[PDB]
């Protein structure tokens, strides 16, 4: 998971 | 109430096959903060799926740690719904978290898989958030  | 520590909300994206920009759901309040589902095409190619928290606020003092289950509903069989989990400390510089390649675009849009109907796809988020800091002092 990560930032857009 | 809006102070609830957790909630499950959904957002249905219409004209999905034609999606070309990021789309945001209306807000669901948890811990009195606005949480939203963000969907965006990534490279057609893949469906991007992120959870956003308190992005509108000009505040740079807030933070909220939360865990969540991001799921794309399979209307033909819920056990076929696809989900991924996240754990993240949300704050102004990292106000959203998720996967740019949550699912293959070809799979979600496959008319025989059960995720799309009338060019609509439903996204769901179950978020469990801790008490935020730097907000309602």
């Amino acid at each position: 998971a990560h930032s857009s | 109430t809006s102070w609830r520590s957790e909630a499950t909300f959904q957002f249905t994206v219409e004209r999905f096959s034609r999606l070309s920009e990021s789309v945001l759901s209306p807000p669901c309040f948890v811990r009195n903060l606005p949480w939203k589902i963000m969907v965006m095409p990534r490279f057609q190619k893949s469906v991007g799926f992120f959870l956003q928290c308190n992005a509108e606020s000009d505040s740079t003092s807030w933070s909220c740690h939360a865990q969540a289950v991001l799921k794309i509903i399979n209307y033909r069989d819920d056990e076929k719904s696809f989900s991924r989990r996240i754990s993240h400390l949300f704050f102004h510089k990292e106000n959203d978290w998720g996967f740019s390649n949550f699912m293959a675009w070809s799979e979600v849009t496959d008319p025989e898989k059960g995720f799309i109907d009338d060019d609509k796809v439903t996204f769901e988020v179950f978020v469990q958030a801790d008490a935020p800091h730097g907000v309602a002092w």
